[PDB]
RNA sequence: GGAUAGUGGCCUACCAUGGUUUCAACGGGUAACGGGGAAUAAGGGUUCGAUUCCGGAGAGGGAGCCUGAGAAACGGCUACCA
RNA sequence: GUCGGAUUUCCAACGGGGCCUUUCCUUCUGGCUAACCAGGACUUUUACUUUGAAAAAAUUAGAGUGUUCAAAGCAGGCGUAUUGCUCGAAUAUAUUAGCAUGGAAUAAUAGAAUAGGACG
RNA sequence: AGGGGAUCGAAGAUGAUCGUCGUAGUCUUAACCAUAAACUAUGCCGACUAGGGAUCGGGUGGUGUUUUUUUAAUGACCCACUCGGCACCUUACGAGAAAUCAAAGUCUUUGGGUUCUGGGGGGAGUAUGGUCGCAAGGCUGAAACUUAAAGGAAUUG
């Protein structure tokens, strides 16, 4: 994937006017600029001392968070540093009396700071407009995979 | 259980069946279809008006057998050629051939008056003269 | 598939009280059961009744005294707010000063008699005249 | 035979009536 | 009809219903102790067996499977127990 | 009921009211825990054994004398075995249709209860694989079945 | 990276293979501008809403642009078509 | 006990809120010896429903008002109308979606079985 | 496409006021096709509300009869009871337009769960488009139009 190494672009990663001093070496040898995105979502360790940059993750980077704040059950992983999550909620009818289920297939920015697997219950945050699609971005992982690490391990 | 699904969910099954199960009236079927654009010769309108063609008359059916004078109109805004009836008795000596009639239908959507085979418009006004008024001799009616 | 069980068990009180047996014996009852015939007591409408026990299901012999007339449930059962108690004691009771259209609420079973003053609605249920 | 002649918007097309 | 307990029937009554239909359903299968002739071990055998039951005394049959209650052998006096 | 045919039937076990108690019966738990652990070690399955304590010695449901059902026992002392019993005789049926429909073809019958045979493997398997008693992207698969089962 | 008043495939270069779907995508049709509303009055609905207010869009058809804070402006301009 | 009325109570019916019964109703922090807010993890998440905020005007429901009546309109009333006073333009509905707040039974979902599980 | 090819026998011969032969077929291996008055003209699950005897399958009692070595078990009966099945029969409690129905009941006192279908009759199961079939054809399936009825149950000379 990705794959730390971090570099492995046409050009030079970085936290964007963070600035290591070559001349001045002394008891830091690593500086980030992480921020709490805030409303008590704790910024997780992985943010704060990994290597990977991720202009668009909402701890590290540019990006910032505001707006609705809304949760998920992901669904396809596949594409680069983003996921779409499916928002299932009920429709009502005043008609009929009663209701029908109805999703959005929301696609979403996540962060390498995050680990999801597909199937995972997440929550997001409305950023600025990051790509065509992409508005959100994961702020929190709740992930419940039903301990399938052991699954084989059985009676 | 009443056949149709009662769950308080289902409501899209609901709707889907009704809207399957509307296309089986005449009415909502006219309109959908967009019926009263395409057939029927009075365009969607109430009224419309046209050329007279020829003065007929009719062998309607039994038991009512007789010769009932209806005449020719083609249409002005379709080109469409169909029979008028005329009413209250005279009055196919106002009317000539290629006068100006203002038709409507009978009021049965279409058919009949009665035994009458395939006739379904009244004239209502000849040279905008209103045939009521001539046949109660109120007005007068000019020649073109 | 019993889908509802009280829906059941109002269909056999239903039954024998038309035929005028004085006592049923309803089964797989639950507590639902205990709460709609503790509703339909309380207001006189059927006599003391009696759940035994075995390990599984909870059957009831109900006592009845046959000032029933009709006990209904309403599947599925519908959200109802405290406007919509006029339109559901209006379909569904013959008059408007007796009868109960009980319904479920977060502060528990009753009647909407008892509904209007607590001032809460949630769902229904069924209904006893 | 072929007999389908529905669903067309060219008829804005019919103003050349 | 129209009125009678059925809080408590009368056993007469609840003896020939069948076993899930009673008022509290039960089994009525019963366990029986089996004296085997030659030996000792007296064993206790469920009245429908399945199996041919082996006194473990003497390896032997004791009572084999039908369809229904398990069929007995020799005289071999069976105490329901 | 009677999930593929029409039939209607009754027919079962009225277990008593009792959860202690047959209060008749022998000494305890170590004596049929340890019959339990001498019919798993000759490698019998959890039905038969409950069958075969039932008439062979003096029990009743396992439950009640013991701590646990049957299944229990041969997971805490580890001879459960990887496909549960049920599952287990089902692919057995399957693969036994599946040889006599290989024989003969011609036959109708066989092949219509083997679809129905495989539609209850199907259920189950979507069972335990929710529950994942079964690792899941586990299927039961037509050809190698033979070979599952063994 | 360019571009923009500014996020953004908005556009270029390179890279990856994804994104939506029968919980109805997409396509077709609409004699479809959208609402606030209107008509019909047991309840529940059905049918309409070009039309006084709010919002969009257009000034024969498409395109482009000057000037300005604000126009892709037509009681402004430029070209082509009719 | 004011003589159309409550004040004291009787008595139940109605509602609430605690307190005690094995019954968590958050640990941690200064104002302090929890009344208070700042301050750490979350105490699965929901669905539902009460209440509140939001819900442009006009139209609709509807209060006041003799436009001569009415439809309407939001005006008007009142004195020495001789240097003025003054009332009023309410209120309610306004699906659904969002938001805040109760309630916790109905309908769902996780919490400890290879114990890598809590109080250690 | 083979193979068989007895009977019967679509199409093909003979006779004043229907009979004789007879291929295709029926029969079978391998392919298709997917229709029927494929009809208890009555979806599938689930619960409750009336009796009667009849038998089918299994099971539980009867020191009940036979039968066997009348000695034992069996086996066949007979009686009682129960679970499941196919039905009859009777009320009419309810239902229904009625005939009739233990369900077509518990549906204006109008909600257990769910699938499909119909919305006057012809035009028409046609036209057209797909779609499957070697073919025959099956599935899906309109409209313009025309019409005042078409239809159900039951009584009556």
């Amino acid at each position: 994937s990705t794959e730390l190494t971090v570099q492995s672009e046409r050009a030079f990663q970085k936290q964007p006017h963070i600035f290591n001093n070559p001349k001045v070496k002394t008891s830091k040898r690593t500086k980030r600029w992480y921020k709490n995105a805030g409303l008590g979502f704790k910024t997780p360790k992985t943010a704060i001392e990994g290597s990977y940059i991720d202009k668009k993750c909402p701890f590290t980077g540019l990006v910032s968070i505001r707006g609705k704040i809304l949760t998920g059950t992901v669904v396809s992983t596949k594409m680069h540093r983003t996921i779409v999550i499916r928002r299932a909620y009920l429709h009502y009818i005043p008609k009929y009396n009663r209701y029908e289920k109805r999703h959005k297939n929301v696609p979403v920015h996540v962060s390498p700071a995050f680990r999801v697997q597909v199937g995972d219950i997440v929550t997001v945050g409305q950023c600025r407009p990051i790509s065509k699609t992409v508005r959100f971005n994961v702020v929190k992982v709740s992930a419940a995979a039903g301990k399938a690490n052991k699954q084989f391990a059985k009676f | 259980g009443k056949g149709k699904p009662r769950g308080l969910n289902s409501a899209r099954k609901l709707r889907v069946h009704r809207r399957n199960n509307r296309w089986a009236e005449n009415n909502y079927k006219k309109r959908l279809l967009g019926t009263a654009f395409k057939s029927s010769p009075f365009g969607g309108s109430s009224h419309a008006k046209g050329i007279v063609l020829e003065k007929l008359g009719i062998e309607s059916k039994q038991p009512n057998s007789a010769i009932r004078k209806c005449v020719r109109v083609q249409l002005i805004k379709n080109g469409k050629k169909v029979t008028a009836f005329v009413p209250n008795d005279g009055c196919l000596n106002f009317v000539d051939e290629n006068d100006e009639v203002l038709l409507a239908g009978f009021g049965r959507k279409g058919k009949a008056k009665g035994d009458i085979p395939g006739v379904r418009f009244k004239v209502v006004k000849v040279s905008g003269v209103s045939l009521l008024a001539l046949w109660k001799e109120k007005k007068e009616k000019p020649r073109s | 598939t019993r889908s509802s069980v009280l829906a059941d068990a109002l269909n056999a009180i239903n039954n024998a009280e038309k035929t005028g047996k004085r006592q049923v014996l309803i089964r797989p009852s639950s507590k639902v059961i205990i709460k709609f015939l503790q509703v339909m007591q309380k207001h006189g409408y059927i006599g003391e009744f009696e759940y035994i026990d075995d390990h599984r299901s909870g059957k009831i012999v109900v006592q009845l005294n046959g000032r029933l007339n009709k006990c209904g449930v309403i599947s599925p059962r519908f959200n109802v707010k405290i406007g919509d108690i006029e339109k559901w004691t209006a379909n569904l009771l013959p008059a408007r000063q007796f009868g109960y259209v009980i319904l479920t609420t977060s502060a528990g079973i009753m009647d909407h008699e008892e509904a209007r003053r607590k001032h809460v609605s949630g769902k229904i249920l069924g209904f006893v005249y | 035979p072929d007999k389908q002649v529905s669903k067309l918007q060219r008829k804005n097309k019919a103003k050349q009536l | 009809v129209l009125v009678q307990d059925l809080l408590h029937p009368t056993a007469a009554s609840e003896a020939r219903k069948h076993k899930l239909k009673t008022l509290v359903q039960g089994p009525r299968s019963y366990f029986l102790d089996v004296k085997c002739p030659g030996c000792l071990n007296i064993t206790t055998v469920f009245s429908h067996a399945q199996t041919a039951v082996t006194c473990e005394s003497c390896s032997t049959i004791l009572c084999t499977p039908t369809g229904g209650k398990a069929k007995l052998s020799e005289g071999t006096s069976f105490r329901r127990k | 009921g009677r999930m593929h045919s029409a039939g209607k039937g009754i027919s079962s076990s009225a277990i008593p009211y009792s959860r202690n108690a047959p209060a008749w019966f022998k000494l305890s738990s170590e004596s049929v825990i340890e019959q339990i652990v001498k019919y798993a070690r000759k490698g019998l399955t959890p039905s038969q054994i409950g069958v075969l304590l039932r008439d062979a010695h003096g029990v009743t449901q396992a439950r009640v004398i013991t701590g646990n059902k049957i299944m229990r026992i041969l997971k805490s002392n580890g001879l459960a075995p990887e496909i549960p019993e049920d599952l287990y005789y089902l692919i057995k049926k399957a693969v036994s249709v599946r040889k006599h429909l290989e024989r003969n073809r011609k036959d109708k019958d066989a092949k219509f209860r083997l679809i129905l045979i495989e539609s209850r493997i199907h259920r189950l398997a979507r069972y335990y694989r929710t529950v994942a008693v079964l690792p899941p992207n586990w299927k039961y698969e037509s050809a190698t079945a033979s070979a599952l089962v063994n």
